[PDB]
């Protein structure tokens, strides 16, 4: 049962940077194109994987088998290599594009002049760039969980923000994100503008 | 589970002046006292350690004004066979 | 969605012991007054701990965001500035004091004189004080999670017990006590008459 | 509520080397009979854990409290012991043998000649044996998640595989086996069939 | 029938201190203590050999810190004729 | 090179308590004799523990490859088992009782009436029982590391106490107590006591 | 038995950040005073620690009790109560000012524009803000461990930097820093000129 | 300071796995060539890393920040490529082939049919294959700690062992194999007559 | 009753060092002062035996640092006649 | 199961008095005794550990002087083998 | 078939520590023991060829610290006529 299928065309320098911090795998470098690819049950993602690695020459970094779901991620420096891994997975599944869930965005708040006491709890809870005191804060849950990866690339293209959190797998996909008022609000818009274009099974 | 105190005195005397000091110096609760012959008295006093470590060192120096002061000693926690074995004060 | 909204007006010390343990935050003391807010989702606890801290004084200890749900905690000396805190923190949800969910208590048994192999196994998966083998055990699953730390503050007022382990947070908060029979069972008493009597959603 | 009873007659090996590397408790030692109790909620382990210490001399080894169920092992060297404990914690629960629910076998493959990229995130993320590059797969999902130490036990006993990693607890109980291309189709022809030989509800 | 391990300490403090330190070292049983007259008191354990050896050198070596230690034995096997005449915990 | 040689006659129980939550092996219940075994280096304590589990009836609790020690606990209900693994492992080193280097008190404290801002310190960095604030505190350091069980089952077994932390392995043994004044004195005057009369190479 | 005494008299919002982030005890915020002290041995500093709380009004953050290098911060608002903490600590050890070891920078060094595949390793192996690769990096080695706050603190203060990884506490205190070239070559005056600039007994 | 350069000429696969295991960045496969570098201080590593990948094509999956010394990893499929790299690493610390420490072999000792008691113990403290009773056992220690992976290569390549742990970073660098009787007893002869087969300054 | 600690020390300051190092070392309650007069002060605490046996000599070596202690005493339980008639801050 | 306790003494008195002076000293069990042929024969005893270990350092010290003894030793765990193969008292 | 191995001690203790030793240090099977007269007692282990020439060679180190060792052999496959016709413990 596919869940999500993106299809990152660059990955970004921060975004690669958390990725290889808390992967499990061999890690991505800016420049790469990536692929996340989330699917019910958790275990069918071997077979997946496998099919992916019997392909193409692509390089896997997450495979993240949680309670209920499970996620994938292959990258390689090549666009051509992921395509035709992404091909070969959406035929192992035999489904099609559209068969991934349409991610809905639940909440999505600018937090503005965060206080001390709650940076300190959040950068806590963090491992990505650190949240000071005195700044923004962009919070974001999509469902399902690997389009917050897809929120953290394209808001990142797209200002100068820190990526203090981002959540690729389980329930809910958050993203924290910190910078001042103009730039959190120009990747806020970024990244509400790019999870609501993508369509899917509702 | 109280701890326990004792003042072992060769003598009647010198046993009764170290039982009267201990219950006035602290709250303890004389228990009793064992005759083992010889001329050997032992009080026996028997509350929380804090009392009997106040009132033993209390009861020793009362008890060596009159009489001859053998052994004195505190056990802040004797074993539950000791108190069902010996006569303690504590025998269920 | 709000799930749990209790105010607790004096933290006893070995609650206050195990949040200083297992928060994520500024830990608290004994003799504080505390607060805890859960709500449905877990990301807009974000939101709300930045009103309280922007309403009032009040300082943060547990702010923990599980699979689905979001924990709150704000603690201060003074109870007007912790309830103003919880005036802020009603006023941001614009909900009342009763939407909270009413507390359901799944299980609660009194296991008397455990075992030496139990007693390992609680011991070994606990982070408060240790239980010893020959005492009783009381333990306490409520629904929604956030009214374990309610039962443990009560079972604590009113009785001399230890505190295994107290779970806020999660699908179900559990708590664990310890103690002889007769504080076990006064324990017991105190928490069961504490968590009926507060009222909810049901 | 019961979802999990499961008896085992003998921990198999690398079974027993595995529960005590991942174990929360007494470990067991191969030969050792097992039972594995999963039950709804997950607090009254506690109480089910007590009544089979009460009655019997067995030792516990994995009792774990997860997000909503509960898991208990208990292990002795002698059958009627571990039974008579497994009674205990039938006539405690007030249910029978197939108050139990059916085991549901959700995902079975076998991934022939893994890759090194994909052997390394396996056994990044196992606890147990190491699965080499270019060894087979053996993959199983069974819900309840107590099934799934039966499944390895069954596997293990009619094959020479590795045990990568079994969760024996959880939403859904998970199994990695590895081992030449015959032996895991041997052990997963065991496992399916000892599984799909368990009734219940 | 067990085996045998006994404190004498001339005094009844030093004989406790004694009869406390051997039932914690070990899983033995004080089955009494024995007053031979004259501040002779003896606390007579009993258990297996490997409790009450270890029992009793912990007797002593507590019992020497506040009492005269008069004599510290374990007797392994009492003979069947020792525990029917002498008051040793096992009269049949 | 032995290090440590010291036997517990019998295990108190929150010793045992402590060391069921932190011993990676087959867990000790209270009441039963106990052997502690630290050599250098820390790999030919495995000789060790197989020359014991081959002689005796034994069970090995407490077994810590540390950076450069090595330590060891075995365990039985029977005195004599576990005095006759204590003759195996000491013959298979080829040295004696009195080979032991002899323990150093290094810093001994009692620090009367913790703070709260120092307990959430101390509990928060102990496996065991928590210290409550008010509560008299008594720190050791012993060199050996090994001797620091000898000095917790002491001071259990004199007076009522709570164990907070006990490290057997490392460079340097530390014990943590908590309790009240009179039994922390007393527990203090023990456990000193204990491992002064150690004999063996200063 | 001193080894590090450092007054820092304003915390810098990344050193507090990441303090908050990777400490022990109660979280400091941007715009306080801080202190730290390292003794030998380790479990001395409980009393260190009690003195201070017993005097002051300042509140500690980071007590590692680790092998024999065992470190104490405190921290308030009032730097008149943070250097009388300070002096209290001084006059418990009947040391002064100048009892501490005078550091060593043991290696400093400025790498250029650093590869993806050392940026992967060293924010693996960080918890403050990431390095991006193309980005500089200021590897800093101080003997004692404790100056590594106060070089990352003079370092931040004068320069536009991030901080990576700061370890104030164990062997050898590490400092890790990144940004553009100027503004490392601008941190790393401030920070070696900040060391050298100690006075200590080496 | 060179502690331990050592060329692996071919991975072979439960070493190369057990590396990826327990890897801090790019994981290798089986059959690519390896080198090892340890150094003291061990925060140069990080010039020795960056000087190795601006040379040549290699790519690092070891390195160790360790508490007194540094570790490095790279491994490529072309032996010239890892053996450029050595000579740019060897380049830059300025010293040559023969600078490392020449190992010594503290314990060696094969401990035949493990115990049940103690094959629990082992594989707890393991992050490679784990042990079965019965089985053979093969300790070592090398100083440095650099050596141990060498050991393992050699011992897989001439027997059919299995990798239980090995530690190529610490103060001493332990092994452990695990099989049947006649191929732990080679592969223990195999990788005895492989680490002294190292020349260097003792 | 509640135990009694109390310092002299001929000076205010002295005493004011000593009242605040007493409730700082254990759980007790600093009732009062009685100036006697003469430029002697005195602080009482008042609390159980085991806190001011370790607050008042807590507050003695704090308080031969800045004054001079002219006496140092502990009572472990005063009579009921004492606190009736002295201001010991337990009057009924 | 139980440990094992053995001498050997060439001579079948200094046996007797090596068997009879074990089950003396200690709670032990006399099972047999092995007759090997050539005038070597084999006392055992066997009872749980602490017992035999102090059995036969009791019964060599009586058997070494009447006798030549041959082998003194005590096994405190026999394997499963060894008991299912030699004539020791435990075939199951 | 199995292989073979063999202790012979002049002695019956000496035989059973390194019948003992033989079944702990290996997988092996004690099959029994063949009383040869005069003092010759031979434990016979039989497994295969990994395990017995590491048994007997730690069967040998444990006997010849209490026996007296006459022979120690290994045989990785004896002939099928060697275990129809001795005493082996593979008599078809």
């Amino acid at each position: 049962t596919l869940r999500t299928y993106i299809f990152l065309d660059a990955l970004q320098p921060q975004l690669a940077t958390f990725i290889g911090k808390t992967a499990r795998g061999f890690l991505p470098v800016p420049g790469q194109a990536s692929l996340w690819v989330e699917i019910a049950p958790g275990i069918a993602i071997n077979r997946v994987t496998d099919a992916a690695l019997k392909a193409t020459k692509v390089q896997p970094a997450v495979q993240v088998v949680e309670r209920a779901y499970g996620l994938l991620e292959v990258h390689h420096f090549d666009q051509g290599e992921v395509l035709a891994a992404g091909s070969t997975i959406l035929d192992k599944l035999e489904v099609r594009e559209e068969g991934r869930l349409k991610p809905q965005v639940m909440t999505h708040q600018i937090i503005r002049a965060v206080e001390a006491y709650q940076t300190q709890i959040i950068n806590r809870n963090s491992q990505g760039m650190m949240i000071l005191p005195g700044e923004s804060l962009f919070i974001l849950e999509t469902q399902p969980a690997g389009y917050a990866v897809l929120a953290a690339n394209e808001a990142e293209k797209a200002a100068n923000v820190h990526l203090v959190n981002v959540t690729p797998y389980g329930a809910f996909g958050r993203l924290y994100l910190a910078g001042s008022e103009a730039e959190i609000d120009a990747a806020a818009e970024a990244a509400e503008a790019a999870i609501r274009s993508v369509s899917g099974v509702a | 589970a109280d701890a326990l105190g004792m003042i072992e005195v060769r003598g009647f005397v010198g046993m009764v002046e170290a039982a009267d000091a201990m219950v006035k110096a602290a709250k303890v609760e004389l228990i009793g006292y064992e005759k083992t012959g010889g001329g050997y008295v032992t009080a026996v006093v028997r509350g929380d350690v804090a009392a009997v470590k106040a009132a033993t060192e209390a009861g020793q120096r009362a008890a060596e004004r009159v009489g001859e002061v053998v052994a004195v000693h505190v056990i802040p926690r004797p074993h539950v066979n000791v108190d069902a074995a010996l006569p303690l004060g504590r025998t269920p």
